[PDB]
């Protein structure tokens, strides 16, 4: 094997070596110093007089007489296969968890290709992730981009892991009858804390959850390429068993911010002049080739529908990176700091939080057909809700009408039985019955925007299963 | 003709080596996989290229070759019925080429070159020619597509092809000096193509529906723009803009959607929508579709070739429709195309030529009188959305200083079930003056004024509002009732549209002057009856009401009928009252 | 609302004139590490 020595310059991650014309760009090398220690980096640079690679680790070892480059590869791949599922990797494709190697189907190039626009087609059916302020008012279609913005001490961990290990499909609602087509989850975990590792693994654990998952775990002191690389591994395995083996394919990213600081710190070791607020100038379309290879393509029967999970850093909307998360996904769900204090969990706020595909997700055929008009219903009365919570303080609610009561007795009704379910797997059914049940408190007739049918069909029930049940 | 090798590759789409013959903003063919890039400086010997895709695999030696012409389009036929991507690649080949994804370095002709077209000649030996002449026939989904000499082309004719059936590339035309005319010829996108002189903004451009055509209109040859809130039905209003206007062409573009554009671009159209007399809309409109992780240089790019096609269907002879889905997604590849460069920002970041390009833009816009001698015309209406809907940003603010109306879609309208969901209080137009001679001659001679007192009952009825919120309806006077009434029936039997219904998705513009004559006609009896001592209750519970307002639902023919007798029954309910 | 939304606008005005001086000195020292770099060649 060819070995390149003469190193001309170390400092920090850069390295320079002196007659490499036959380094690709973008190549995977090796750094194998004095004691033998192999080290990895990456070509970020190479012309005719050297090439210049990037150390992903420290170099407290090297000298200019004794270290020598390799070449290992030419682009980075990833060698994919079905028996994957169960298994657990670091981030750059390695296992961890004390298995085997897999052996591969085939290599794919990590960094996939855009999907063609005319190919893709309409995202038509729902996914259940087992919580009612998610079912109910935000429907996850399969293949949508919906993002939950976190805060800095909210539970968004927690959060993942309950979807990650109570979603399913639901074919008997559908006209499909049959449960024949496969789900699947992959987990891609960016700049995450032994703390968070440990529960990670004890959640994925504990409930045989990884018997149809894959995980690529990456720890906060890992080298930050590996934070770069890991959510294209996540997408390409997710690519490949969608539209080869005909999965459906849930995908999620737990921190994005922490991918972002990666992105960040990398381009300013390239000497690049940064864009807006400090960001690179490329965030954009950086963000939008992640999250833009997700979909349904026509002709096949596989789907990929993906949760980007960040934190908002300063509570701040206006952030560059919700900012542009906004632009590029269809939606959000907003967790709340107060609700969160208030004891309820998962801390969901029905307020500012909103489904961009939901409406051509739900019905008759799709789910039941009430669904809709109770969606908007319930977003109305919290409203009014809200607004006489908070009026009665400097009034008194002796000086309120009878409506009003009404609705602050819903209000709070509402966030105690509906927000608050703790870690309860509720169907879509159960969702429903718990909404027409908080809805039964308003006069009827209050509800305008429901069609008479369905008050006819469903009012009148009064709070007996969340309490006659766990 | 002009070749080197590479000689660095720096990162990201950035090359370099001896090419000494080579020109400014060239197209160049990279490495051996061919990929596109522009040249961006020229030094000594070497000469920087801007790769277009991802560089990761290429070693310096490879080759690179430079094509010696800037960024074109084909112009010619065939493109009709098409979908095209930035830089017009048709993405049907394409598809049927290389599957659901987009491989690298592919290549594909915009024309397709195995079609054969039925010629028909126009000239004949001896004849001279000049840039923008007719010189041929080709029939083309339902109407006769011009072959026009290029704009930059002089002689006389040598000999000319027979009637018979050619493809594309056949040269039908020789002229003597010995250059050859073929069915299609290239433009670059960056130069607007000559005209003989511009004309002036004094025939109206009708799109069909009653506020935009009435309140705020546009003039054949202007600009508007529309806010996209979601929820508000912006698609809906464009789709309906796009078949009832008495345009000939529309061509759409798409620039940095979402991943789910085509969930209301690319399903909708090809079905979804008919044209006032045929088949498919779509044997008519030119769709331009650019997802957001497409490169940057072709969504940046995206807006020239548009504007460019609409141009030579216009010097064709035709009046085109042209509509941008969102600039603002155009304005931020700007932006990062322009950080690239290392250039000091302006402000919020954009390039200190935000203005000048958005300019450069929309003043291709307006009607003319062609080389040929005929007259088109190539009407604007592109779509800004600011990140919380704030109108202050640097594109809202360089936009609104050029366009000539501003349609301010709102979603707290489609909340309350009001559609198309214009604000009439913060849209605006600035066509009105110099639109009314042709109102006056071909609506009727005071249209203007019916007009002007619609604005002013709807003034009156909204500088009246915060006093109905304070107490109610019921607790005011006879005469601030009556207002109310009466702007509740304006903008609920008059402003209020419904797209779908077979009759009312359209309206002339004499259908709306009726209307409005019609209601002036009532208020000014109630006006007189209330004054006299009748109540408003009366007034409320006539009969003449449930056919004032169902007077959208009448066709155009039955409407003449329909209306004197509304206007007798009108007089006569007042008879009653007196 | 007025005087909030002045101090507001102001606010932002420094922060984005700070930023734009800073950028400034970053083109600056990275065009003078390249140029003393190629000098040394």
């Amino acid at each position: 094997k060819k070995e390149y020595t003469g190193i001309t310059y170390i400092s920090g991650p850069l390295l320079f070596v002196e007659n490499a014309k036959d380094l690709a760009y973008g190549a995977i090398v090796d750094i194998k110093d004095g004691t033998g220690r192999v080290r990895g980096g990456q070509v970020i640079e190479v012309s005719e007089e050297y090439a210049v690679i990037q150390v992903f680790e420290e170099t407290t070892g090297l000298d200019l007489a004794t270290t020598s480059v390799s070449l290992v590869e030419d682009v980075a791949r990833l060698g994919v296969s079905k028996e994957m599922l169960g298994r657990r990797f670091n981030g750059i494709g390695k296992p961890i968890d004390g298995l085997p190697p897999i052996t591969p189907e085939k290599r794919l190039p990590i960094t996939g290709l855009p999907l063609n626009p005319v190919a893709r087609r309409k995202p038509e059916q729902f996914i259940q992730t087992g919580i009612s302020t998610i079912d109910v008012m935000n429907t996850l279609v399969r293949g949508q981009k919906l993002p939950i913005f976190s805060g800095s001490g909210l539970p968004a961990n927690e959060i993942a892991a309950q979807i990650a290990r109570q979603a399913t499909v639901r074919p008997d609602l559908s006209g499909e009858g049959e449960k024949e087509e496969p789900f699947a989850v992959v987990f891609a975990a960016m700049g995450i804390t032994q703390r968070e590792l440990s529960y990670f693994i004890q959640e994925f654990e504990r409930t045989g959850a990884l018997s149809r998952s894959v995980l690529f775990l990456n720890k906060a002191d890992d080298p930050t390429i590996e934070r770069i690389l890991t959510p294209r591994m996540a997408l390409t395995v997710a690519e490949y068993l969608a539209f080869e083996h005909d999965y459906h394919v849930l995908v999620i990213l737990t921190d994005m911010t922490n991918y972002c600081e990666a992105l960040r710190e990398i381009g300013a070791a390239r000497e690049e002049i940064p864009g807006r607020r400090g960001y690179p100038g490329y965030m954009y379309t950086d963000l939008a080739t992640i999250y833009e290879r997700a979909g349904v393509v026509e002709g096949k029967k596989g789907s990929v529908t993906q949760i980007p999970i960040l934190s908002m850093p300063d509570d701040d909307r206006t952030h560059p990176i919700p900012d542009l998360t906004g632009y590029i996904t269809e939606g959000q769900i907003q967790l709340s700091r107060e609700l969160h204090r208030k004891g309820i969990y998962p801390p969901i706020d029905p307020l500012p939080s909103l489904s961009r595909l939901m409406n051509n997700g739900v019905g008759k055929g799709k789910t039941r057909e009430d669904h809709k008009q109770v969606s908007d219903q319930l977003y109305s009365a919290y409203a009014n809700g809200v607004d006489i919570r908070k009026l009665v303080a400097i009034i008194g609610e002796d000086a309120l009408t009878e409506n009003d009561r009404r609705y602050l007795q819903f209000a709070d009704a509402f966030e105690r039985f509906f927000i608050n379910q703790g870690q309860q797997n509720r169907s879509i059914e159960e969702s429903l019955q718990i909404a027409w049940a908080l809805l039964s408190m308003l006069p009827q007739g209050e509800l305008k925007r429901i069609s008479k049918d369905h008050i006819g069909k469903y009012y009148g029930q009064k709070l007996e299963e969340i309490w006659g049940a766990p | 003709m002009i070749q080197g090798v590479i000689q660095k590759i720096a990162g990201p789409a950035v090359i370099a080596k001896g090419m000494l013959g080579a020109r400014m903003y060239d197209i160049c063919k990279v490495g051996e996989e061919g990929l596109v890039g522009e040249i961006i400086r020229l030094d000594g010997d070497t000469a920087f290229v801007q790769v277009y895709e991802d560089t990761s695999g290429l070693k310096v030696g490879e080759p690179v070759v430079s094509t010696g012409l800037p960024l074109a389009v084909e112009l010619g036929p065939g493109m009709l019925n098409g979908i095209y991507d930035g830089i017009q690649r048709p993405l049907e080949r394409i598809r049927e080429k290389t599957g659901i994804y987009i491989t690298r370095g592919v290549v594909v002709h915009a024309l397709d070159r195995e079609k054969k077209w039925a010629w028909t000649p126009m000239v004949k030996p001896g004849d001279e020619v000049r840039g923008g002449m007719v010189l041929g026939t080709v029939p083309e989904f339902g109407f006769t597509h011009k072959i026009l000499v290029p704009p930059d082309v002089r002689g006389r004719v040598k000999e000319v092809k027979p009637a018979g059936e050619y493809t594309v590339e056949e040269p039908v035309v020789v002229l003597e000096d010995g250059t050859e005319l073929k069915m299609y010829h290239t433009w670059p996108v960056r130069r607007a193509r000559p005209v003989q002189r511009k004309l002036d903004p004094n025939t109206p451009f009708l799109t069909g529906m009653r506020i935009l055509d009435v309140l705020f209109p546009v003039a054949m040859g202007g600009t508007a723009a529309i806010p996209g809130p979601f929820g508000a039905g912006k698609s809906v209003t464009q789709q309906s803009l796009a078949k009832w206007s008495n345009a000939d062409v529309v061509v759409y573009v798409g620039c940095g959607e979402r991943g789910n554009e085509m969930t209301d671009v690319l399903v909708e159209f090809p079905e979804l929508t008919d044209p006032k007399t045929g088949g498919p809309l779509m044997h008519r409109t030119v769709l331009i579709a650019n997802t957001s992780n497409m490169p940057v240089a072709a969504r940046e790019a995206s807006i020239y070739v548009g504007v460019t096609i609409a141009e030579y269907f216009r010097d064709q002879g035709f009046s085109v429709a042209l509509m941008a889905d969102s600039t603002s997604r155009w304005a931020e590849a700007l932006r990062e195309i322009s950080s690239r460069l290392e250039e000091m920002p302006a402000e919020e970041g954009y390039p200190p030529y935000l203005a000048a390009r958005l300019a450069a833009f929309y003043e291709r816009a307006g009607k003319v009188i062609t080389l040929g001698g005929e007259e088109g015309a190539v009407t604007i209406v592109g779509a800004v959305s600011p990140p919380g809907g704030d109108m202050s940003e640097p594109v809202t603010q360089s936009t609104l200083r050029i366009v000539g109306a501003f349609w301010r879609l709102d979603a707290s309208l489609a909340f309350r079930r009001h559609f198309p969901a214009i604000n009439w209080n913060g849209s605006y137009s600035l066509f009105t003056s110099a639109l009314d001679p042709w109102y006056r001659e071909n609506v009727a001679e005071d249209y203007p004024e019916l007009r002007d007192a619609i604005s002013e009952l709807l003034q009156r009825e909204a500088g009246l509002q915060e006093i109905v919120q304070l107490v109610g309806p019921d607790a005011l006077q006879d005469a601030e009732r009556l207002v109310i009434e009466v702007g509740r029936i304006i903008r609920e039997d008059f402003l209020q549209q419904n797209a779908y219904h077979e009759v009312d998705a359209y309206c002339s513009m004499k259908k709306a002057y009726g209307i409005m004559k019609m209601i002036l006609a009532f208020y000014k009896e109630a006006e007189a009856a209330i004054k006299r001592g009748v109540s408003i209750d009366e007034i409320l519970q006539l009969p003449v009401l449930e056919r004032i307002g169902r007077a959208r639902y009448v066709s155009e023919e039955e409407f003449p009928a329909y209306f004197e007798e509304a206007m007798k029954e009108i007089q006569g309910a007042f008879k009653a009252l007196a | 609302i007025p005087g909030i939304r002045a101090q507001i606008r102001f606010i932002q005005q420094v922060l984005e004139q700070r930023e734009r001086e800073d950028t400034f000195r970053l083109k600056r020292i990275k065009g003078k590490i390249e140029a003393r770099e190629a000098e040394e060649e």
